[PDB]
């Protein structure tokens, strides 16, 4: 059973890149902007579940208080399987990534329940 | 089909407690969850059962309840290597099944179970009593608190508190430091003339009228003292018991010189001072020594010394009783030689 | 007024009658051995060290059953100026013991014994008791 | 601020087991009254506010458990 | 039919005593209140 | 959610091992009789009681060696309002004893026995004593 | 010679210490009042012994000491009349005789002596050593404190301290007047009803789970109470066990119904309180009751027994465990009825 | 509005007195057990605040220890006597070195 945090309407906003940053830690793509500084942001994902742990993913973002798109997590089509360590790992990787540059990052009530 | 395990999961995961980890499988073929899929799941072949233990092997290993009833479960042959993949499984039930013989109980005695049910299963009924029954499971389980939803009280344990454990052994006992200064110096002394060869300087540390006898254990190379080995145990004689004893300061060490010539290790001597009073002082004194003289000059050996002292003016100490316990010394005391 | 001879052979004849009773009476009563000791009798056993009658019923509860094959005994009277107009003898006993659990060791001990004047009847009590065994270290 | 998203949120969620209630056709009148009520002012509430009736009929789910677990 | 409305309010209150909520939502509690009395 | 006949069947299966321990210890282990009763036990024997582990070691190192034949015992689970969440059994023994050097009496004595549960192992303990002769009057 | 025999009362008191209770006979016959008068008196033939013998006894029966040394005493069949003539003496001396068997010393050996001297007799030459002298004498007198002016070591003794006093038997025990006062209402309530003939009352006492059980000896005059013993050791069925039982106060006070009509001498019981807890209050009652009806209604029963009782409101108690046990009664305590 | 601390399950359990003492301190029924030495004594009560109903103390193990009752057979229950009675108990607790946790909604209302 699934879960919806972002609008099919925002889940479809692509957005630019400031500060370039992409990697793959596991099974996902992960994006990033690195020129934003000290600006609140806000984690909403939509995604399904399994024994109230993360069974797959379809898209992770990261808003400001405005509504600015930060960061991305997408599943690979050349790696399809993420077990939820894998997103476990993903999600300490922004975490990280997004408290380097001082921005404030709040966290939607679903993720922590899974991580 | 591995889809057919793919489509397992979902109602495994509907059929989850995340708050005390319980999986249930009771009746699967009731309560439409399987009518509404038209899927029958028997238990007894080896593939799904097998497919169903992976799913979880890869999900949720720490699984803490496990149901299994009323599912047709004739023999768990091929269900026995189920403690390895979720060994935090602690509670088990198996009621309502076609559990018939016991003799497949020994093949997952090594699970850690704390509730388990096995009523229904027609092997229950073949104790003629309940004790029998619960002893046969105690057989299998004592790990278990609970059966069959019933509370099952601890078993019968008395602890006779037997105590077996032997104290530490310490080593030399003075007291006082002025007891041990004095005892390890006279000790020092007596057997410094005793290596000298010419023991006859032992009269001054005797008494006029002190006592002496020797004694060896009973079985050689303790032959030399055969003649002044003095076990009232063996030796009924009175006359050869007064015979055997040496009595003055003089025959004292008379006899003490018919010993084969000595060097102890002191520096390994293990002293009790047993009585202290103002009249006395009698110690026991624990070591090795080597022969240098005659043909054991290479044998070594091993004695326990007892010395009844009285005080005596300038500040000297009268030995009046004197018995010495040698025997060969044993292979670990001959390694410690010297320190 | 009093013979040598006479007290060597009261010695034996009385050692034998002690060994007899102390160690047939600690494998089977060890509730009633610490009597045998009187009030201010001393004991070291492998360098510890015990004071008193009551620590003395203390620490034979506190030691395990035993199991007691005597090997070879000697015994000596204690010169009148050690214990003054005390009849005293000592005792040495090299044996073997087997305890409840424990491995089986040998064993030297020493007992200093003074007989305790009444005019109802004389007793006899250990005043010195020294143990250790030939193995001791290990 | 924060107070107003989670408010609306759970307003949200309350009006969808309102309307789960009529996805069982319970027209419950007095309740029906408070659904067609909260629908013609909560889908202008969302008009001002910027944030669709899809998001916080299913963030109000939490809001509500919050609460509960803290027993 | 009364009862969603215990429940409602039930959880209502205890977001409120949590202090979360708007100004507006506790005002309407109150109405809400006044009403469940009647 | 706990069967009674199981309480009873655990009660007799009970009271012969502790019959088994309890005299055969008295004895021939009396030094190890007084660790049986738990901390705040009590005992009345023959009228005089005693309280707590060291007063009752003390009398069974005050009591006479014995030797019991045991005659009938019995057998009673005690409801769970006794003792809250405590299995407990209470028995009752007739029998005799005879004392050193005392006329062999004949005997009732009943104990209550709860057992307490330690993560090591949960062990049975007397929580009362009660010990009379037949003849106790005269 | 009866003129020769007036001269002896002379010399005996010549020869009489009045200081030291003490008669020295020391070579009598060398002693020249015996040249004189041409008269000498022999110490081995009978004739003179009795003479003395009739002249102590009406002289000093309670003489402590005596002085008989050297005096050439072959045998002492004629001496066994002292000790019922003096037996308050405690110093003897018998030295330098020709005592030829220590044998002979059987024959005053009913005497309670403190010295004796034996030395110059033959006869210490028949022992190997003299532990076996000292030993053989022991055999005839252990009472003697010095022998040949030499003070003898006490003998072996070993006192092991083994206890056999047994406890004051004390009566009734209840600890608090209060307890006493509690326990003694409710045995007499109790026993009230019971004896009533119609025990129905007793459902209030009783818990609605309260067990009883009812024992007796092994062996009749007891017959009617046999059928419902119930005693463990002997009985080996756990499912009779369990129904030999009676569980719950119908039950209980049904079959409590079902027993002979009694009547308790409640004034003479004997109540002992084991544990008395915040929940419950165990204790026994050990007396006597009369039957009244069936062929046995003359036999008299002695009882002992138990209660456990959890607090009941108002400072009662509810019993939840029962037991008693049934004997007839001992002689005397048929003597002791009533009072 | 009433108070509710103890479960009644637990309330309205009986209990033996060890070493039983009644006192009078107006009407009021005030009963104490002096036996119990250096175990925790746990205070909790039920009231309304005016009238009295009953007061009972618990150890670790779940034992009742002291309590206060008034009587119909004496006249009202005014509260200043129960507030002195109250701190009897409690002193005749710390008498027998008990050591003695007391819940806060006592202090409240006496």
């Amino acid at each position: 059973r699934y879960l919806t945090d972002m609008t099919i309407e925002e889940m479809s906003r692509d957005w630019f890149m400031l500060m370039p940053k992409q990697k793959v830690a596991g099974p996902l793509c992960v994006r990033m902007d690195q020129a934003i500084m000290d600006k609140n942001i806000i984690l909403k994902a939509n995604f399904s579940v399994i024994f109230d742990r993360l069974e797959t993913l379809t898209l992770l973002r990261a808003f400001t208080e405005e509504g600015a798109i930060v960061g991305e997590i997408s599943p690979l089509p050349s790696l399809p399987g993420h077990t939820n360590e894998d997103v476990k790992n993903a999600i300490g990787v922004l975490i990280g990534g997004l408290e380097w540059n001082d921005n404030t990052v709040r966290v939607s009530e679903t993720l922590q329940r899974f991580a | 089909k591995p889809e057919q395990v793919e489509q397992l999961k979902l109602i495994m995961s509907k059929r989850y407690d995340g708050s005390q980890q319980a999986l249930d499988l009771k009746g699967l073929r009731s309560d439409p969850d399987l009518v509404a899929q038209n899927i029958d799941v028997v238990l007894n072949r080896r593939s799904c059962m097998a497919a169903t233990l992976r799913i979880i092997e890869e999900n949720i290993p720490e699984l803490l309840s496990l149901n299994l009833s009323n599912n047709r479960l004739y023999r768990l042959d091929d269900m026995s290597s189920i403690v390895q993949k979720a060994p935090n499984l602690k509670i088990l039930n198996l009621s309502g099944n076609e559990l018939k013989s016991e003799r497949e109980l020994d093949k997952i005695k090594g699970l850690k179970l704390e509730e388990l049910w096995l009523d229904g299963n027609s092997l229950c009924d073949t104790f003629r009593d309940q004790s029998t029954y619960i002893s046969a499971i105690r057989e299998r389980f004592p790990k278990l608190l609970r059966l069959d939803g019933h509370e099952l009280p601890p078993p019968i344990a008395f602890d006779v508190e037997a105590p077996t454990t032997l104290p530490p052994c310490k080593g030399s006992y003075f007291g006082t430091e002025n007891l041990k200064s004095l005892v390890l110096h006279f000790l020092q002394q007596y057997y410094a003339i005793y290596d000298s060869g010419d023991r006859q300087g032992l009269l001054d540390a005797y008494h006029d009228g002190a006592c002496c006898s020797l004694s060896i254990p009973f079985i050689s190379s303790l032959a030399e003292y055969f003649k002044d080995s003095r076990n009232v145990k063996k030796l009924k004689d009175p006359t050869l018991r007064f015979r055997l004893l040496k009595h003055t300061r003089l025959n004292v060490v008379a006899f003490l010189n018919e010993l084969p010539k000595t060097q102890h290790d002191v520096n390994s001597f293990v002293v009790d001072i047993s009585a202290q009073t103002s009249t006395l002082l009698c110690f026991s004194v624990n070591g090795v020594f080597k022969e240098v003289d005659g043909k054991s000059r290479d044998s070594l050996r091993a004695f326990t010394r007892t010395f009844i002292a009285v005080p005596a003016s300038n500040s000297g100490l009268c030995i009046v009783n004197d018995e010495l316990f040698v025997r060969n010394a044993s292979s670990e005391e001959i390694q410690r030689a010297f320190a | 007024s009093v013979d040598f001879k006479t007290y060597v052979d009261q010695a034996c004849r009385a050692a034998e009658e002690f060994v007899n009773v102390y160690y047939t009476t600690m494998d089977k009563r060890r509730r009633l051995l610490s009597r045998l000791y009187m009030g201010t009798a001393t004991l070291v056993w492998n360098g510890n060290a015990v004071s008193g009658q009551e620590s003395l019923s203390e620490f034979f509860e506190m030691l395990p059953s035993s199991e007691f094959q005597i090997s070879v005994v000697d015994c000596q009277p204690v010169h009148d100026e050690a214990t003054p107009s005390q009849t005293t003898v000592l005792v040495v006993i090299c044996g073997s013991v087997k305890f409840e659990g424990n491995k089986q060791r040998d064993f030297n001990q020493n007992f200093i014994l003074t007989a305790q004047a009444s005019p109802s009847n004389t007793v006899w009590k250990i005043a010195s008791d020294c143990f250790r065994f030939q193995d001791w270290a290990s | 601020d924060s107070n107003t998203v989670s408010s609306f949120q759970v307003d949200c969620f309350l009006w969808h087991v309102r309307k789960q209630v009529a996805d069982q056709e319970l027209g419950d009148a007095p309740f029906l009254d408070r659904l067609r009520a909260d629908q013609a002012s909560l889908k202008g509430r969302g008009s001002t506010l910027g944030l669709n009736i899809e998001t916080a009929t299913c963030v109000g789910k939490q809001i509500v458990e919050r609460i509960l677990k803290e027993e």
